[PDB]
């Protein structure tokens, strides 16, 4: 699961 | 709101930079990684399909214009049309920005946007191109079909969702939300995965809709091999309305996909991923999701792997329902300098679980050293290319065997003062000093403690459960737990709409809470004139970024585009709430005369205040998703996600500052695998929208023509949901 930039 | 569906021309581009990580890799691995990152690509298509209904043609007629002349070759011909060049570069972003999105709407927001040019100029570009003078055909069978939608800024067109409001290529035109809850119960009743299938609804002469889950397949319903999925393709009946499980939803991309990933099995490290593999073929090729699965667990009983890889439908954020995936790819080689500053965290994350806010019978029965890396990304297919991740996305296996952490190295070095807004001049020292070092705490954070916390409370099939219900009490309420998890639910099949948003909000929350702690910041080598600072920039963007969100909000339909924004939001929301001025925010006025903010957080108040807000919170949160109770979970969130205009605040009044100025994303060009024979070599670009054009006209040097061919195929199969 994402974590963005 | 002009800008908010435009890319502007002076968006900043940067290249993935992996060329020593990839030099490394003896031809072996080489190889290894290249099939992988040649089926990343392949499957990477669909998701033009999963985004928009004009998507696939717009991929179609941009990758042969650029085909048959390059920007600089197609430049000459703009611009001898009439066009001014701050247009013609406009344009180029807007085939670059589609590149990058897997199509026409933001991977970051949901939002359309369109190219910024006259119509009727782009009419010439195209028309007069090369490519028209060779297969004239194609591009006037295409620019009259994707034609207006790719410029189109009709209201109903502007977001993504279900209903009168948005579009999603998950469903069909008619659907609305009552639809996908329905069909949700559907599929939980037999438990099927709403992961890899698409929801079409239609209708006969009188009014009764009939409904096709579809899912996602090489090999559409025929005579079947004998799988899972095979007694599953049939006519079934629910509640005055008809259901059909069919398959058969991008099958030749998936070809193209379970070809390069049995290439990549003969070159497999060990019998891992030669095996998983193979499930994964099983899963895209019958359409089976526990095939799929199985590839999960193998995955993560590998470890330490040189290349590191993963692929499927994964992540659910751009489901208006919440629970379909969007197909991605990736393949990344694992830095070890960097890694081991993370081994380190994942030694010592044993103990930390139990400074979290509730009782060792609210978090998941063992532990693990699940995994933790730093990689170098070589190719990751999709929307969107993410800083860290923590996966695979089935949490009954996240507590029963374990999970992976990954924070992507090269990623970072990519991102990274005026831009610095509704900060103060002191503040944005400190931001850009500290900035990129806490990063990486509140990532590792996120993702170990983030997900890797928490544990849910199943009804297994018989009246037995899970756990030991007479020994565990909610400390919210005092009683024993009255609610559950029961058989075949699932985190999105419950929250659906927020499950997302809420359970990021929890992970980034555990972030700030144990980036409280003197031991992760020795770890990551902070403390003293140090351990402050880090922190504080922490927090501090914690807050920015929750004013920053407002942009992703849309007050009409009273509704958010994004997860970790809306989280974000919250998160900021709570933090207010404390009062006692730890956090302000001030309509100030900018340098520039226009309007302007300025957040305000009180650092010596972060333990005295700010931590019980979150403790309380991280409590609530996990009590109410370990019992999986809905109506509390949303309750306390949505109330919490409100926007509104009162004061002494006015969000609403707040968030217009916060689009004017409001920032574009940049752009990630990639690198490319070329296939010698007995070697393989790299291929780079410069970066800029111009080298992201060149980065996918020769992305399929081979099926390139064939691949649009199918994209306008699939497409034009479909084209009567919308």
């Amino acid at each position: 699961v994402v974590y963005p930039w | 709101a002009d800008t908010q569906y435009i890319l502007p021309n002076d968006i900043g581009v940067s290249s993935l930079d992996c060329r020593e990580a990839f030099r490394l890799l003896s031809p072996t691995e080489r190889l290894y990684a290249y099939h992988l990152s040649r089926a990343a690509w392949y499957g990477g298509l669909a998701v033009l399909l999963q985004t928009s209904p004009e998507a696939p043609y717009i991929y179609a007629l941009l990758s042969r214009l650029f085909r048959a002349q390059d920007p600089d070759q197609l430049r000459q011909h703009a611009l001898a049309e009439g066009l001014t060049e701050e247009e013609y570069q406009a344009f180029l972003v807007y085939a670059a920005g589609v590149y990058s999105n897997m199509g026409n709407y933001k991977s970051f927001g949901d939002t359309k946007f369109v190219p910024n040019l006259p119509k009727e100029k782009l009419e010439r570009v195209i028309l007069g191109s090369e490519a028209a003078q060779q297969h004239p055909e194609e591009v006037r069978g295409l620019w009259q079909t994707c034609g207006e939608l790719m410029f189109s800024l009709e209201p109903r067109l502007r977001h993504l969702g279900l209903g009168k409001e948005g579009i999603t290529t998950y469903f069909s035109g008619n659907c609305t939300m009552e639809d996908a809850k329905l069909a949700q119960d559907f599929l939980d009743s037999q438990n099927l995965s709403a992961y890899n299938t698409r929801l079409f609804k239609e209708v006969d002469g009188e009014g009764k809709p009939y409904y096709e889950v579809r899912l996602a397949s090489v090999l559409g319903s025929e005579p079947s091999l004998d799988s899972e999925v095979t007694s599953k393709l049939k006519s079934y009946e629910f509640r005055g309305s008809p259901f059909q499980v069919t398959r058969g939803d991008y099958a030749p991309i998936l070809q193209k996909v379970v070809e390069q990933l049995e290439k990549a099995k003969a070159y497999a490290a060990n019998s891992h991923q030669g095996q998983m593999l193979a499930q994964y073929i099983e899963s895209f090729t019958q359409g089976s999701i526990e095939a799929h699965k199985r590839g999960s667990r193998f995955w993560i009983q590998d470890k330490g792997p040189i290349v590191e890889s993963y692929i499927g439908f994964i992540e659910s954020y751009r489901d208006p329902f919440g629970s379909r995936g969007e197909f991605e790819g990736f393949v990344a080689v694992v830095n070890k300098a960097m890694s081991a500053k993370f081994e380190r965290l994942v030694a010592s994350a044993e103990q930390l679980l139990k400074e979290l806010p509730w009782p060792p019978t609210f978090e998941k029965d063992k532990f693990l050293t699940p995994d933790f890396t730093s990689l170098d990304v070589l190719t990751f297919a999709g929307s969107g290319i993410p800083a860290g991740i923590n996966i695979p996305n089935y949490d009954d296996l996240r507590q029963t065997e374990g999970f992976k952490n990954v924070s992507l190295g090269n990623v970072l070095a990519v991102a990274y003062r005026e831009k610095l807004t509704f900060l103060e001049e002191d503040d944005k020292d400190l931001y850009i000093l500290w900035k990129g070092p806490s990063f990486d705490v509140q990532v590792g954070l996120h993702a170990l403690l983030g997900h890797g916390s928490g544990k849910l409370f199943v009804q297994d099939e018989k009246g037995a459960f899970n756990f030991d219900q007479e020994t565990v009490i909610n400390p919210e309420t005092g009683e024993q737990i009255q609610s559950w998890y029961r058989s075949g639910e699932t985190w999105d099949s419950k929250f659906s709409t927020i499950a997302s948003s809420y359970e990021e909000c929890r992970a980034e929350s555990v972030g700030l809470y144990l980036c409280l702690h003197p031991q992760v910041l020795e770890i990551f080598g902070f403390e003293g004139a140090d351990a402050e600072d880090v922190i504080y920039v922490n927090w501090l963007n914690m807050v920015r970024a929750g004013l920053l969100a407002l942009e992703f909000y849309t007050p009409e339909a009273f509704n958010w585009r994004q997860a970790h924004m809306q989280a974000r939001f919250v998160i900021l929301r709570v933090l207010l709430e404390a009062g006692e001025g730890l956090v302000t925010i001030t309509p100030t006025t900018g340098s520039d005369g226009r309007p302007d903010a300025r957040v305000r957080l009180d650092r010596s108040k972060i333990r005295s205040v700010g931590k019980p807000a979150l403790e309380r919170f991280l409590r609530r949160l996990q009590v109410l998703k370990s019992t999986g109770d809905v109506a509390g979970g949303r309750a306390l969130y949505e109330g919490y996600a409100t926007v509104t205009d009162a004061p002494p605040e006015c969000f609403l009044t707040l968030r217009d500052t916060v689009l004017l100025r409001k920032e574009s994303r940049k752009l990630i060009v990639q690198p490319n695998t070329r296939l010698e024979g007995s070697d393989v070599q790299l291929l780079e670009y410069e970066a800029s929208a111009a080298g992201l054009i060149r980065s996918f006209s020769e992305r399929f040097p081979e099926d390139g023509p064939e691949l649009e061919e199918i994209l306008t195929q699939l497409a034009t199969a479909d084209a009567r949901f919308w």
